[PDB]
């Protein structure tokens, strides 16, 4: 389970993709959720 | 310290009755307040297709 979190222009976008079995493959993460909240995110 | 001289209850009841005049009938008022803060506009009007 891979996840990518980024905040730009007030939109909070996430990306994820599920695959069986770490560096022995290549897979691009597809967009799943995009929510405009515009809050300032600095720590997680 | 209680009800008496110079101490009156600030809240008063209407008591709506169907036999009242047009000026005393109950009127439900809804005020729409729009915000234009620095944020993505999540609210928009309908779009015809």
């Amino acid at each position: 389970r891979e996840f990518v979190f980024k905040n730009i222009d007030g939109y909070f976008k996430i990306y994820s993709k599920h695959t069986p079995i770490f560096p022995q493959g290549f897979s691009a993460l597809e967009p799943l959720v995009d929510l405009p909240i515009g809050i300032n995110i600095t720590r997680f | 310290k209680g009800k008496g001289p110079n101490c009156y209850f600030p809240l008063q009841s209407y008591g709506f009755r169907p036999t009242y005049g047009v000026g005393h009938q109950p009127y439900r008022v809804v005020v729409l307040s729009f915000e234009l803060l620095h944020a993505p506009a999540t609210v928009c009007g309908p779009k015809k297709s």
